[PDB]
RNA sequence: UAUUUAAUUUUUAUAAUUAAUAAGAAAGAAGAAUAUAAUUUA
RNA sequence: AAAAUAAAGUAUGAAUUAAUAUCAAAAUUUUAAUAAAAAUUAAAAAAUU
């Protein structure tokens, strides 16, 4: 018992309700007859110089849940022949 | 189910809102740490309790009643005064009592959530006077009794109703 | 010699001299039911004071709490509290059982079952 | 130090550690210009940030962000005051070309709906200036300079008056380049508040405001300055510009440092 | 670059020579003949209580 | 006895937090109008009678 | 190269001042006058509160 | 070895990463707030005499300014500027009364006519007047007593003129005139062509549509109330140097510092040889820094007569 | 080195960005910080900026560049166009591995006479048993693969009930892989071999001779898809029969795993073709191997 | 260790893969190339 | 022998939201023992 | 380091040792000489080898 696993037997839980209590928007948004996932907006400014100056990167990768659940749902159609009768390159 | 796939099908018939509410209420899915519990005198934590090292990893927080319940509250949470609730005035006045002991039933404490408990005793009562005046049964006093004992359950008595009944 | 445990008086607004001119005590408590202890003189030198009542304090609270909870309805916990005063307004005794005990015994009420095995408020031979 | 999930991305999280062990917080520790420096107001990250775009603050930074529900291309913004189908002429802009011409410091794309028909302007005018200290006059592009001064105006300490005649002093003295036969300084009968006019080969003339409290070396460098945004004005309308016998912006030199011993 | 005692000890040794702030740590720059820099010696520009007293 | 004293203290100070002064006001003006009300004694008042507190 | 955008003489084929104050176009910035309007400043280009 | 505490980057590494100008987890408590708003010599006022609006923006009341100038008409201190800077402040009230309030401004006008002769900002403020007022006629025949006055209409007077030329109803080409007449007399400079840059003025005007109007910026008519800037060290600049709020005797120095000629500095040029460099100057806290704004007297209004009407509610005054 | 470039977030603003900066007002992006609409909120000493020909221009002259030069500037594409979801995102894209067997060991050579010693890899059966997503928290997706079918009376009553829920036949074995939302297969996915590419480098996690081992760099030798054997170029410190669980090595230093130069992987799973039955086809035709180390 | 896919193994079903069949196979491999 | 470490508490279908640098019915042999989960076997 | 021998075992059953409270884990300084003595912060479950 030091002082952050107690700190976080008390408060993961309670992060666990938080998001909860933060779910529960997207159900009065279905609820209402509102069916919509809540969009993410693109971020143009990726690509950035530093003060080194050389050229910096930034990843933003965004899940569309209509897809998973499509993804999930059905097969993917036949690997095309390109990948497997040809070796992968060392 | 009854939330993701095919949301309308608890709006359109309470008889099952109110079976799935008891049911849900009946197995205790807000204390799942008395799942695991064997005397009572040693509450178990089971579910409650994970530790980095891997402990409770499989009997880890489930979420289990969580989408059901918000989700089947959201159904009562229409407050706009624009639209009412559309299963409220679907429902028979047992049912509605019924349903207010499921909500009352569910919850760890043994008490119904505010908006919850407003929203359906204020549904409630509008009935209550008009049906009053109309065809009216020493049955359907039941019906209003066993509403007013889960309404002194939940702890906010209902003065109208008690002097009603006196 | 030990670290001293013993509890701490929370700090108290400090004076801004006006406290040290005689016939200005440095208590201030000017609150919601001041103005209803009142004052009288005894011969003895000694004070009389004329308050309200237990149950007349807390039915102002109760009023106050009401009139608060008019507008956005009354939540639960407002619910349990408005309950409590208007028990102990009319206590006449003392309570020494959890209030939750009496919930716990009569859940029956609230979640029914099955019809083979249904509890009634009459059981036994039918 | 990674558990779980890792992405392919050859290395996001090693600045912080290794690790991705947090990453809950919506609030992190912030300079100016950081995360939750959205709300405050500061001159720089006014203009050159967008309040959405706040990212976390030092270490934890975000080289990976992965976010769910659908995504938000907005369309590119289309650019103000231009009439479609309009032609513009296209300029060539390298590094080959040095600071010393006009050349570099002007629209690189040129329509006609810029090109102002006011002054004679063959192509449009520059959008940036450059800025050093104008310690002399020296004929750049002018041909006359007219100093204006009334006499029978008279004041008693530092005035206007003052200045603009030691616009004058500075103008004709020993040190000064400029060539001292076109400095005309004149006498006005009638209560002139004393002006500077100068006449560049385009006949046109430019008046420096002067001001209550004005001093020498601000007329000085407003007559300079003025003369750059002339000789590009004048460069506009076909004129063919004689190179400047003195450099006022040290393009072509280093910051030298005298000796040891 | 050498730290002196004090504020006191500090002079300017050259013609390009200036008095500069060190985060409240005062201190002596010439862009020429950087051997003449002088900090005035003082707490470290991070330090925490228990760490630098 | 400091313990104890120390726990009576507490209960009339917080006591009187709930009126918006504290022990320290408290303590000078039942000296100054010669009150002569010991602290236990105020602690008596404050949980068994609080209107006369 | 490593160049960005803005510093950038063309597409075609620091830590010393961090913070900068905006620029005005050159014939612009170069003097700028007052325009009243209801305690604001307006130009064809720019607004302030002066 | 944790990592998510103790890391493995050497100090010399992470040094680089501790912040010595922090920001967000701010350094000013609330309670400071009140305090160093009454060392900088501020004094709360009334919401009728201003306040300090949503950009923490302290804005003088109309009604409020024009007893202000009634006091101070013949005032030593009252300048020129001060007539019309009253003069701008009545507009709104030019707007949504003319009738009443164009006697306010045509006694103003009258009064600095016969405190000074003649002045160009007393003309520009009240043709711009008549510009919200929607009397067009007026500002024809106050250009033509300017030109008659021997006074050479400014760019501002112009802007003026194309003003009051669109919101009393009329169609460019009358605003249009204005423009071209202005640029031919030398006082519009205009870098891009005629066309271009008229549609560039009308644009910014059709932003700045009306205190009566449906769309623009002066039509917009919501304020946030505060008797004090919530935000007490808000600023203006990047460094704590260069901070919103300054001492009253610091905001009479720099006016000293403007009003007096220029020997040392540059005025009006755009080089500014002391460059700013907010990083290069002292980074630390002082003893204030921890201890709290220091302690002056809190400013205290004596005598004031009692509250009538203090049941009813100040209306906004945009009136 | 083992560092990225690092750069603070301070650093990121107009004057810093490789492309032109964009400001977002939420129905439009433009590239002027958005002038609040309440006048009186604007602060001093702030220029509200309508237009500006410093910062325009550089916007017009980039974006014909760009249409006008399309071969040129083919990677500036990227910042227009993002790849939407799915569609193997080299940095985003996680799959799933499978259940082996350690079966046997071998020998074999190269095109020059060099000695391998080859250890022979078996999959019995894999199935996709279950998905498992926690609590819907971004990046916890994991998917489980079972092996080896097991007659109904072998695993404890408890397990065999896990199988009768799932739907999928009963296995001796599961395990699970972390994987994106992309990356999914349904569940009862009968899974080939020839998901793993002869080329590729493959994380192994085994039971040593006694706890659990980890090599991470393995390179594939070759693949019998009849047999649904794999071989390898290593001789581990393992029992023969013992259970190994495969996964792809997703970075090597700095290098990703799958990339234009190297190859791509066939994606969430391996589908086989409509056309071949395997029970028509020879061991010594159904082979396929690396290219030479 | 102690976990299930870890402890338990797989021997007793090898007669589900023909091993002597395979080994054999890659022999003919191995003199078809000539290794 | 006390502390301290390391291992174990005898198949956990599954592993890591944090700390620090994880656990389903039971004991003979874990083998019917000569490495096949029966080499046909009276 | 391979080979031979010996350790869960049923039965018998000693000896050194013993001021102790269910124990005393980690760190820091102090105190008349290790200081398992103090104080403070802290974070030591059970059994077996
Ligand atoms: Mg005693
Ligand atoms: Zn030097």
């Amino acid at each position: 018992d030091s002082f952050k696993e107690h700190y976080h037997r008390v408060h993961l839980p309670r992060r666990l309700a938080l998001q909860r209590y933060a779910r529960q928007q997207s159900l009065r948004n279905a609820a209402k007859g509102n069916v919509k996932a809540e969009e993410v907006p693109y971020k143009y400014n990726r690509w950035w110089v530093n003060e080194e100056h050389e050229f910096v990167h930034q990843y933003a990768f965004v899940e569309d849940p209509e897809v998973t659940k499509a993804k999930r749902e059905t097969l993917p159609p036949v690997t095309r022949e390109n990948i497997w009768k040809e070796p992968q390159q060392t | 189910a009854l939330v993701r796939e095919q949301p309308w099908r608890l709006s359109a018939s309470p008889a099952l809102f109110i079976q799935v509410l008891q049911f849900m209420a009946l197995i205790k899915v807000f204390e799942p740490n008395k799942w695991f519990t064997f005397s009572d005198h040693a509450p178990s934590n089971r579910a409650d309790y994970r530790h980095a090292i891997g402990v409770n990893h499989s009997t880890a927080f489930w979420g289990t009643g969580e989408e059901l319940y918000d989700f089947m509250v959201e159904l009562l949470r229409v407050e706009d005064d624009g639209r009412i609730p559309t299963m409220l005035d679907l429902c028979t006045r047992e049912q509605m009592v019924d349903l207010l002991s499921g909500f009352c039933g569910v919850m760890p404490c043994g008490k119904a959530v505010g908006d919850v408990f407003k929203t359906i005793t204020d549904a409630f009562l509008r009935r209550v006077r008009n049906d009053i005046s109309g065809p009216w049964s020493a049955h359907d006093w039941a019906i209003v009794e066993r509403m007013y004992l889960v309404t002194v359950l939940c702890d906010a008595g209902n003065n109208e109703i008690l002097q009603l009944l006196l | 010699p030990k670290k001293d445990r013993r509890f701490r008086v929370q700090p108290l607004p400090s004076l801004h001299a006006n406290s040290l001119a005689d016939d200005t005590p440095l208590v201030t408590t000017t609150r919601t039911l001041s103005p209803n202890f009142r004052a009288f003189a005894l011969q003895d030198g000694g004070v009389f004071f004329t308050h309200p009542s237990h149950e007349q304090v807390m039915r102002v609270g109760q009023n106050i709490l009401a009139e608060e909870t008019k507008a956005t309805g009354m939540t639960s916990m407002d619910t349990y509290v408005n309950s409590r005063i208007q028990s102990i307004i009319a206590e006449n005794t003392v309570e020494n059982v959890a209030l939750s005990h009496w919930r716990r015994r009569h859940m029956w009420n609230l979640v029914r079952t099955h019809g083979k095995l249904q509890r009634h408020w009459g059981v036994s031979d039918a | 130090n990674l558990k779980g999930l890792v992405y392919p991305l050859p290395y996001y999280a090693m600045w912080r550690g290794n690790h991705n062990k947090y990453t809950y917080n919506k609030s992190t520790v912030c300079l100016w210009g950081e995360g939750d420096t959205r709300s405050m107001y500061h001159q720089h990250y006014a203009h050159a940030k967008c309040p959405t775009d706040y990212g976390r603050g030092g270490r934890e930074f975000e080289y990976l962000t992965v976010k769910r529900g659908k995504m938000l291309q907005k369309p590119l913004p289309r650019v103000q005051y231009v009439a479609e189908g309009s032609k513009p002429v296209w300029l060539f802009k390298s590094w080959h070309t040095p600071l010393s011409s006009p050349s570099m410091w002007e629209r690189e794309v040129q329509y006609a709906e810029h090109t102002p028909e006011h002054i004679g302007a063959k192509r449009p005018l520059a959008v940036v200036a450059p800025r050093t200290m104008h310690r002399y006059l020296f004929l750049m592009h002018m041909e006359k300079v007219t100093i204006t001064v009334s006499p029978l105006l008279f004041g008693y300490g530092h005035t206007i008056q003052k200045a603009v005649l030691d616009f004058y002093r500075r103008a004709i003295s020993a040190r000064s380049p400029f060539p001292k036969d076109k400095v005309f300084l004149f006498y006005a009968i009638d209560h002139i508040t004393p002006r500077i006019e100068v006449t560049w080969l385009d006949g046109t003339s430019y008046v420096p405001p002067v001001l209550e409290g004005a001093s020498s070396q601000d007329l000085i460098q407003m007559v300079m300055e003025e003369a750059w945004l002339a000789a590009d004005r004048m460069a506009a309308e076909g004129r063919v510009l004689n190179p400047l016998a003195i450099d006022d912006y040290k393009w072509d030199q280093l910051v030298v440092f005298k000796k040891v011993r | 670059p050498q730290m002196v005692m004090s504020r006191d000890e500090l002079k300017l040794r050259c013609e390009y020579c200036r008095f500069e702030w060190i985060h409240d740590t005062l201190c002596v720059r010439c862009p020429a003949q950087p051997s003449h820099d002088q900090r005035e010696m003082w707490l470290h520009s991070t330090w925490m209580w228990g760490k630098q007293q | 006895a400091h313990w104890e004293r120390a726990i009576v203290r507490k209960n009339v100070d917080s006591a009187a937090r709930e009126h918006g002064t504290g022990w320290q006001h408290l303590r000078n003006e039942l000296g100054r109008q010669n009150v002569m009300l010991l602290p236990r004694s105020q602690q008596l008042l404050a949980q068994y009678e609080p209107l006369a507190f | 190269e490593a160049i960005s955008h803005a510093r950038r003489v063309s597409w075609a084929p620091f830590a010393q001042e961090p913070y900068f104050e905006e620029e005005i176009e050159a014939h612009r910035k170069h003097h700028r006058p007052d325009v009243y309007i209801y305690k604001y400043n307006v130009s064809p280009t720019h607004f302030s509160l002066r | 070895k944790n990592l998510a505490w103790r890391p493995k980057m050497s100090e010399r590494t992470l040094e680089q990463f501790v912040p010595l100008h922090l920001a967000f987890p701010r350094r000013h408590p609330n309670s400071w707030q009140e305090r160093q708003f009454h060392l900088l010599g501020y004094v709360k006022w009334p919401k009728e005499i201003g306040f300090y609006n949503a950009g923490d923006n302290f804005e003088l009341t109309p009604q409020a300014a024009y007893r202000i100038y009634k006091q101070n008409c013949d005032e030593t201190f009252w300048t020129r500027l001060h007539n019309e800077k009253t003069i701008i402040h009545l507009l709104p009230l030019v707007e949504q009364d003319p009738g009443t309030n164009m006697v306010l401004v045509d006694d103003i006008f009258r009064h600095h006519l016969k405190r000074f002769g003649a002045d160009h900002y007393i003309y520009n403020a009240v043709m711009q007047a008549a510009a919200f007022a929607k009397d067009f006629p007026r500002c024809e025949q106050l250009l033509a007593e300017m030109r008659g006055l021997g006074l050479e209409p400014n760019a501002q007077s112009y802007v003026n003129m194309m003003l009051g030329a669109r919101l009393t109803g009329k169609p460019r080409d009358q605003a249009e005139a204005f423009f071209r007449e202005g640029i031919k007399t030398g006082a519009i400079s205009a870098v891009m062509r005629l066309d271009t840059e008229f549609q560039m003025w009308m644009n910014q005007l059709e932003r700045l549509g009306s205190f009566k109007a449906k769309v623009g910026y002066l039509s917009v008519n919501e304020e946030g109330a505060s008797p004090m800037p919530r935000d007490m060290w808000a600023l203006w600049g990047w460094h704590r140097t260069e901070a919103k709020f300054i001492s009253r005797k610091q905001m009479i120095s720099e006016q000293v510092q403007n009003r007096v000629r220029s020997g040392k500095e540059l005025v009006g040029t755009v080089y500014q040889k002391a460059r700013r460099q907010p990083w290069a100057k002292y980074n630390g806290m002082f003893p204030y820094d921890y201890n709290g704004p220091a302690r002056r007297p809190a400013a205290s209004f004596v005598d004031a007569p009692t509250p009538t009407h203090n049941a009813e509610v100040c209306g906004t005054a945009y009136a | 080195r083992c560092y990225p470039s690092l750069m603070r977030e301070k650093d990121r603003d107009m004057y810093h960005c490789y492309y032109p900066y964009l400001f977002d007002h939420g129905d439009k992006m433009s590239l002027y910080p958005k002038i609040p609409e309440n006048p009186r909120e604007w602060q001093p000493e702030q220029l509200q900026t309508t237009y500006d020909a410093i910062r325009e221009d550089k916007y017009d002259a980039f974006i014909r560049l760009r249409e006008k030069f399309p071969e040129l500037y083919q990677d500036t594409r990227a910042w227009d166009n993002p790849p939407p979801f799915g569609e193997f995102n080299m940095f985003y894209s996680v799959r799933f591995g499978m259940v082996g067997v350690k079966a046997f060991t071998c020998k074999d050579y190269d095109e020059l006479g060099n000695q391998f010693d080859c250890t022979a890899f078996w999959f019995p059966d894999n199935q996709v048993v279950k998905h498992s997503t926690r609590n819907g928290e971004v990046g916890t997706d994991k998917v489980y693969v079972g092996a080896m079918n097991v007659p109904v009376e072998f695993h404890k009553p408890h397990v065999a009930a896990f199988y009768k829920a799932a739907g999928v036949p009963v296995k001796h074995v599961c395990a699970g892989f972390p994987i994106t939302p992309d990356a999914y297969a349904p569940v009862g996915t009968k899974l080939d071999v020839r998901h793993f590419k002869p080329g590729q480098e493959v994380t192994i996690t085994f039971q040593n001779t006694a706890a659990a081992e980890t090599y991470q760099g393995v390179p594939v030798w070759r693949i019998d898809y009849k047999n649904s054997l794999i071989y390898l170029p290593t001789l581990l410190d393992a029992d023969v029969g013992t259970y190994v669980r495969f996964s792809d090595t997703i970075n090597t230093k700095g290098l990703t795993l799958w990339n234009e130069h190297r190859g791509l992987p066939a994606f969430p799973t391996f589908i086989p073709p409509e056309d071949e039955d395997l029970s028509k086809l020879a061991t010594d035709e159904c082979q396929l191997k690396s290219p030479p180390l | 260790t102690n976990r299930h896919f870890f402890v338990a193994r797989a021997n007793a079903f090898f007669s589900r893969l023909p091993i002597a069949r395979v080994q054999r196979s890659l022999a003919m491999e191995a003199v078809r190339e000539g290794r």
